[PDB]
């Protein structure tokens, strides 16, 4: 049942803006948080932010706040992350994960790779 | 904000109990930090293991348990199996951020 399906690979140029998405299926979208995790080889993992589709509440990592916008569309059970001002530091694999009270990711999407070049 | 620290690498044998720890640079990990543990398998395969310090995620084997031991959050694997060979990441909720440890690579000896 539970599926978090992410959009595909993105190649973009420095200074551009990209929007990535995660479609959730197999659970009620408005009873869970959707978190976004960045994995950069070597660097390990970094949390970007989270949105609760039930009332649109968001938490952002202070590092990413200006450059990230998180949204969700409940009719399509899809969450979006828009990143702007891309630099080479943004090249990484991005994951959507399902969270709730006390946890950020019981189910993880497959990862979407972003290369800025 | 805080720095979260884990052992870089541990080796165990099949059938042994192994414990992995997770520390906060503030000196102690509390229940309010909701310590989370996830497993990374080859090919970017991530499985959520433990949330809110000791709650096993859906479908996780009973040999995995989480708790607070002393000043640290801990993941204990009672009776390690070869399939437990993986990287384990701890994350703590601190000042409204999830902050990740660097991961512990666990080596296990031997061969809808
Ligand atoms: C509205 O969301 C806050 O409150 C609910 C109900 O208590 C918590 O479940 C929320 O915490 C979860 O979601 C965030 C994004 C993290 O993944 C941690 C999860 O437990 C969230 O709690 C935060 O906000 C409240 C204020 O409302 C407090 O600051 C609390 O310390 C935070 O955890």
């Amino acid at each position: 049942e539970v599926q978090v399906q992410q959009s595909g690979t993105v190649v973009a140029r420095p200074g551009a803006s990209v929007k990535m998405s995660c479609k959730a299926s197999g659970y009620t979208f408005t009873n869970y948080w959707m978190h976004w995790i960045k994995q950069r080889p070597g660097q390990g993992l970094e949390w970007i932010g989270a949105i609760y589709p039930g009332n649109s509440a968001t938490f952002y990592n202070h590092k990413f706040r200006a450059k990230t916008k998180l949204t969700a569309v409940t009719s399509t059970t899809t969450a979006y992350m828009e990143l702007s001002s891309l630099t080479s530091e943004d090249s990484a694999v991005y994951y959507c994960t399902r969270g709730g009270h006390g946890y950020y990711g019981d189910y993880w999407g497959q990862g979407a790779s972003l290369t800025v070049s | 904000q805080i720095v979260v620290t884990q052992e870089s690498a541990l080796t165990t044998s099949p059938g042994e109990t192994v414990t992995l720890t997770c520390r906060s640079s503030t000196g102690t990990v509390t229940s309010g930090n909701h310590a989370n543990w996830v497993q990374e398998k080859p090919d970017h395969l991530f499985t959520g293991l433990i949330g809110d310090t000791n709650n096993r995620a859906p479908g996780v084997p009973a040999r995995f348990s989480g708790s607070l031991i002393g000043d640290k959050a801990a993941l204990t694997i009672t009776g390690a199996q070869p399939e437990d060979e993986a990287i384990y990441f701890c994350a703590l909720w601190s000042n409204n951020h999830w902050i990740f440890g660097g991961g512990t690579k666990l080596t296990v000896l031997g061969q809808g």
